[PDB]
């Protein structure tokens, strides 16, 4: 119970502050204002208050809650909208009753008015229970059938009293463990530190791959579920489009939508559209609320709250990994909350290491994306969940040249990179050939070999394509253009068709909207197809001018293969690209 | 009924003072200082000046003065703890007045007839409380219009140079901003005495003085009442808008100035700088300036804030319009070049950009081709730059057909389309049709971003 | 052809001579200024952190 | 000779923490610290944290605790002081196991019984005690073992991407390389965990661990064991070659990740960052950890480097490639344009050289058309490259024989010869056989590099 002494923005320094530890929550001044602390001298604690410091006075009292900035997991949180902290903002709306957030508003994280259904699982009384274990069942919403409660990691011992079936809140207790003759109640939540990953048995390969339904994202660059992403901050649509097409069509069984220093409109923007998704996974439509959790966090919002916002989503969506799920969190502005960082760190004097950024800002995303990936989820039942982070990077500098960027790409596994130039063109998604790149094109074969066995070849066909012609179109803005072989020109009018009519595509159009993995692969043969035959007849000896005047027709049909709906089915579809190239063979025989 | 404000506190009045450094005056014993909080220093001339409590030690206050500290005596200065932080008196009849950069009247008129005393640094919205505006504003100008639209509710800066005619571009958006009447608040912040009188001649011409609030802190004003002008202008917005339910229109400029000013308390602080000396909290700062723009739930009523900012040489890689675009959204380049050229408005579309047009543009909002529109106006716009450098950097003829009719679209549509005369006021409906006259120079096989049926439909 | 390929050479000559001494050290000189700016921008935090 | 191992010291537990600040965990009234001292913090949850002293003063001590300072209490912290400074257990028995960044095995294996405790830092090689490397360490890389074969003890290190498959091209280098005794040492910095998980099953399943000891540190490992790492895989290098007799080839990994932790450690200090934020002493970290390298007089053992770096934004002047390149003896280029076209390994020979090529590729070692060949190949790869340019400017029939033959040898070139099977072994008489076969569609008139003797008894 120390006292405030010495209050300067965020940072809060707090006397008799002995017994303190570091990282760990302390209530700062008569308001209760959530602080973690984050500096110790003797018995003095600097704390980084989490919310307005306006108006603390010296003398005001610190209470120390004794735990770290710990995030409450359990049912609940499935469809809310939550702040920096897990701060309910529909529930400090309804509570407050205004349009404004109050000062050290205590809203619990997790609503306790609402009864849900407990089905008790396969542990019975007297059996030995483990950390991360399963011993109940939530019914949460239609999509999330089994919210599976999990007994908290690094708890463990003997059943000493397991609550039967029935409608029970989050404070009622719902099992007991005894472990060393201390009975300890668990009830349907917990409370897990945001900056201490939830523990799993092993971390195993990302293999099933996550389809961001963009088609060049699928196809060039794809990638798999439970591995990094680095998608392009704002400035391209791959990030505006491939948020939604995620949360949309990515399979996962969960979404974890964190945005730090989102702008406030554009925050406003998603709060007020994800309820108006919907899916068709289930037999009927559900919406997009019922699969995902935000962490709306504007650049109003302190830099504290700023900076665990990051922290939140990822234990949230470690969580649900940790039931099994697959999740794909999506973190929008990881360059803010790596400016949250350095401002933070210019806060407590640190010195800075690269354009003002900490030194530690590596080791601090490195901890971040490292908690993606598949696990084997510990306890009893055996599960496999899996954590991918789709994280956006903003164009600091216009290209990728900021230490955030270097760091990302550093320690990321797929770095879908900006095109200025693309973007400019408004071809959306604005993504860079030659930056972009995935890593786990290795790994993802075996899928690619057991679905679709002509999938890594046709993209290194494709990705071969687009670098000769990029080099060829440098040749050509250099020296006119005035001659090129019909190779040469083959290989740019094919590359213009694929940029045109492949790698383009209109995320807000109804054919476009999500492309999936089998009508990308019909594509990619089409096109690929298509430039091979075309090859194949320059060698002949025809003519390039003559035969493109010909098969203009041809032309055409692969350009329109990309308005081909996907909607009609897998069966149908490729029905049709069979005759498609079975009638684009034959046309080039004249 | 606030029935809690027929109270009295007295206040500590403290002549210990020391540590007078620049903006800052350090009192070496407070008694229970608190944060964030005004004082009122006494000099010994006798006036008084008010200041802001920047950091507490146990027992000091680092005070910056707004009124600066020049004249400022360590032994009969004497500081009158006011006990609460800045709140500038509030009202509805405060519409019509000019202010000072500390919320003074300027037109010899009396102090404001207080309805209440809002808090400068407000209080934060719920996000969940906040509307998406999808509501555009006709902003009367095209480049602005048709290919970077401005939704009711938007924080859109207009990003310029010095020179540059943004009081005169912002002055016209906040002349003719009607929807597809506004209150203006008005904030000077450090700007001359040529661009306060052009604005406020300006606005009393369109008649505008009847609804709108001019906080004139100009250059010769003192250099700390830049840090608080912006709140003030925007906490009368906030009232204006959420609670008297108008629609405000704000118009902070200078906000490099603003920024400057930020630096030099942060420079006399003697804390960790970030970049170019700027204050590591600027983009915190600039947050909380800017986030204050948009709708709620509840009440109708918004800031379409417009905060006009000057680039020091004219790059926005310098960190205030960096962290201006990584806050406030969107944003409106003004062009050295193109006002070389001679264009007005010399905005460049190229960098001009708004997060909001997708969603308030379009769709029977105001026609259904003005997105694909825009976005074929933006790619032939940047192909005949490319083209214009590759035709610099070799021969003219090596350009392709395309790239020769990309200069001829760029020449019609900087000369013609963007160019726009002051009082013009141009529909979006007009401007679009402009802009498809400048599509229609192009055959329809490589109007490539607009789709297919409207395409068909409008050319 | 004799005509057409004399005019061609001269062009293609003109624009080399153009590139190197011109495009060349006009991009040379502005590397050079650039580099030169960002060690000044470089030095200035170096003695801001110093202080 | 090691009796003096049979001795038990007690240490000093301190419960006296005087602060924590960041990564750090001042101590204070600390009986005689020694600089670079191990230490062992036991949180007042009871778990034990591993740390390194930093600063030393008179009675006090500045713990670097490893796993940062979360849970760090003043009152109940104890601090436990190994009376010595870092040391790993080497032992002949470390080949065929995997080490974490502080030494101690993650594979699910026995400690490693100590045949000594050297000091992880080591010792300066004296220069009168180095020998010129003679001969080449065959590497399965066919680009790497002909165009930029590498000697018995020199550092040529590999300059790749972000996105390039460097842990690939380390892991094939593992797998395959060999004299023409042999013990890899691998070392991986910073590696995200999947690629440690791929480097460690890799290795078990193809069985290059029999002859590797590797050592593992994670992107979320400590940065402080990031900096112990390359020291550690440096230290079991010296002990396998100089005291066993036996060729090493360490394989560094990520030694931007390296630079990037001796900057975290260095401003965890008060150092101020140097050129590009990494420290001014980068230069002599990363010469000690290069030059811990090369043949001796008296040993009859080398260690050869591949350090592997990541080229931050595709360029050489930044400082570590730059460094990287002052203190080591060649370099391998991986490149992205060779990379977008599926060619594996995507290394290109035109600015991949290795400087101590010649003594390498001789007649006792190699065969002796070795070093014609790799020129021979160079200078017509050139050509191809030059062809490949040429042709778009000036059509492909008015290119001469030597370009259209050129052309032909580039296709073949970089679709055979570095297009290369991950798990394609290819031994050096192998790949001279390759490079024989695609020069063979010259004529023996136009080879002019390779000797007139030579082209005559290979072709």
């Amino acid at each position: 119970y120390g006292a405030i002494y010495s209050v300067s923005g965020p940072v809060v320094i707090a006397e008799n502050m002995i017994g303190c530890a570091m990282y760990e929550l302390v209530k700062v001044g008569h308001d209760n204002l959530v602080g973690e602390v984050i500096r110790i001298d003797g018995d003095k604690a600097t704390i980084q208050v989490y919310e307005e410091t306006a108006g603390l006075t010296v003398g005001d009292p610190v209470l120390r809650t004794g735990k770290p900035l710990s995030v409450e997991l359990g049912p609940g949180l499935m469809e809310t909208i939550y702040d920096g902290i897990q701060r309910p903002l529909k529930a400090i709306k309804e509570e407050s009753q205004s349009i404004y957030i109050p000062r050290g508003i205590d809203t619990p994280a997790l609503d306790r008015t609402i009864k849900w259904q407990f089905t008790p699982g396969k542990f019975q009384v007297g059996d030995h229970i483990s950390g991360g274990d399963i011993y109940g069942s939530v019914f949460e919403n239609s999509l999330i059938s089994s919210h599976k409660i999990l007994l908290p990691p690094r708890s463990r011992g003997t059943i000493t009293w397991i609550a039967p079936a029935g409608e029970y809140t989050l404070d009622e207790k719902i099992l007991e463990v005894e472990f060393d003759g201390k009975k300890s109640d668990f009830t349907l939540y917990h409370t897990w530190p945001v900056r201490v990953p939830r523990p799993v048995t092993e971390k195993l390969s990302a293999d099933y791959p996550l389809l961001t339904g963009q088609r060049v994202l699928d196809a060039l660059f794809p990638c798999v579920q439970g591995g990094t992403t680095c998608i392009p901050g704002a400035f391209g649509c791959g990030k505006t489009v491939i948020s939604q097409s995620l949360s949309k069509y990515s399979n996962s069984d969960a979404i974890i939508y964190v945005g730090c220093g989102e702008r406030g409109n554009e925050m406003a923007e998603v709060l007020m559209e994800f309820p108006e998704l919907y899916t068709e996974m289930s037999g009927t439509k559900e919406p997009i609320m019922k699969r995902t959790t935000l962490v709306a966090n504007t650049s109003n919002m302190p830099v504290a709250a700023r900076e665990a916002s990051i922290y939140t989503g990822i234990t949230l969506a470690e969580y649900f990994r940790d039931q099994g799920k697959n999740v794909s969190m999506i973190a929008d502005s990881s360059s803010r909350w790596a400016e949250a960082l350095r401002e933070i760190s210019g806060r407590l004097g640190e010195m800075p290491a690269d354009q003002g950024f900490p030194a530690y800002l590596g080791a601090k995303l490195a901890s971040f994306y490292e908690r993606a990936g598949k696990a084997v989820a510990l306890g009893s039942p055996d599960r496999t969940g899996s954590v991918s982070i789709v994280a956006a990077v903003s164009p600091a500098g216009g290209d990728f040249s900021d230490p955030v960027t270097t760091a990302t790409l550093g320690i990321t596994q797929v770095f879908w990179g900006l095109d200025k130039k693309l973007a400019q063109r408004k071809h959306f998604p604005s993504i860079n050939t030659s930056v972009s790149y995935s890593k786990y094109t290795n790994v993802l074969n075996k899928f690619y070999d057991s679905n679709y066995p002509e999938f890594p070849v046709l993209r290194d066909r494709m990705k071969e394509i687009l670098s000769n012609a990029e080099e060829l179109e440098q040749v050509v803005q250099l020296v006119g253009k005035s001659a090129l072989s019909d190779s040469d020109k083959i290989t740019l009018d094919v590359a213009t068709l694929i940029k045109e009519d492949f790698l383009q595509q209109n995320g807000y159009s109804t054919y476009d909207a999500f492309c999936p993995i089998w009508k990308t692969f019909d594509m990619m043969r089409a096109f690929i197809s298509y430039h091979d035959e075309a090859q194949k007849a320059v060698a002949n000896g025809a003519n390039w001018s003559k035969l493109a005047d010909s098969t203009g027709d041809v032309k055409h049909a692969v350009s329109s293969s990309k308005f081909f709906e996907p909607s009609r089915g897998e069966k149908e579809v490729h029905g049709e690209f069979e005759k498609l190239l079975s009638t684009m063979q034959e046309r080039f025989a004249e | 009924a606030v029935e809690q404000g027929f109270n009295v506190k007295p206040r500590l009045n403290y002549n210990t003072v020391s540590g007078v450094n620049g903006p800052l005056v350090i009192l070496e014993k407070v008694k229970f200082p608190r944060y964030n909080e005004i004082v009122n220093l006494t000099l010994p001339d006798g006036t008084v000046r008010q200041g802001q409590v920047l950091e507490i030690r146990g027992d000091r206050a680092i005070v910056q003065v707004f009124e600066g500290t020049s004249g400022i005596d360590v032994k009969k200065t004497t500081v009158e703890f006011t006990g609460e932080s800045l709140r500038i008196p509030v009202s509805e009849d405060m519409l019509g007045r000019i202010f000072d950069g500390s919320g003074r009247p300027i037109d010899n008129g009396p102090k404001v007839f207080a309805e209440d005393y809002l808090d400068i640094n407000g209080s934060p919205i719920n996000p969940y409380a906040r509307i998406y505006p999808e509501e555009m504003i006709s902003t009367g100008v095209s480049a602005i219009d048709t290919m970077n639209s401005i939704a009711r509710g938007q924080k859109i800066p207009i990003f310029s140079a010095s020179g540059l005619p943004h009081n005169e571009i912002a002055a016209q958006i906040c002349r003719q901003a009607g929807l597809v009447n506004f209150s203006i608040v008005f904030a000077a912040m450090g700007v001359n005495l040529e661009t306060a009188r052009f604005f406020k001649q300006d606005f009393e011409e369109n008649g505008s003085l009847e609804r709108t609030s001019l906080f004139l802190n100009l250059a010769n004003d003192p250099t700390i009442e830049r840090i608080i002008t912006p709140r003030l202008a925007l906490t009368t917005a906030e009232y204006l808008a959420y609670q008297t339910e108008r629609h405000v229109l704000t118009i902070l400029t200078d906000m490099s100035s603003y920024a400057d000013a930020l630096r030099e308390v942060s420079a006399a602080r003697e804390e960790v700088p970030g970049r170019r000396g700027y204050p590591g909290y600027m983009y915190t700062d600039l947050s909380t300036i800017y986030e204050r723009a948009g709708r709620v739930e509840g009440r109708n009523g918004s800031i379409t804030q417009i905060p006009i900012l000057t680039m020091p040489n004219d790059d926005i890689t310098h960190p205030i319009p960096d962290l201006t675009g990584y806050i406030t959204e969107g944003q409106i380049f003004v062009d050295r070049q193109l006002h070389n050229k001679g264009i007005y408005p010399p905005i460049n579309v190229l960098p001009s950009l708004s997060r909001l047009m997708k969603s308030a543009i379009g769709e029977g909002m105001t026609r259904k081709d003005h997105g694909d529109v825009s976005n074929q106006l933006y790619a032939k716009y940047a192909i005949g730059k490319d083209a214009a450098a590759m035709k610099a950097v070799v021969g003219e003829e090596a350009l392709s057909i395309e790239d020769k009719l990309s200069l001829e679209f760029l020449e019609k549509f900087e000369k013609t389309f963007i160019t726009q005369g002051a009082y013009e006021d141009r529909t979006v409906f007009e401007s679009l049709d402009q802009a498809w006259s400048l599509l229609r120079i192009y055959p329809k096989e490589m109007l490539n971003r607009i789709s297919p049926k409207i395409l068909d439909e409008f050319y | 052809a004799f005509i057409i390929l004399d005019e061609v050479i001269k062009v293609t000559n003109r624009r080399v001579n153009a590139i190197e001494h011109v495009i060349i050290p006009r991009t040379e000189n502005t590397i050079a200024y650039i580099n030169s700016e960002l060690d000044e921008l470089d030095r200035e935090e170096f003695y801001r952190l110093k202080k």
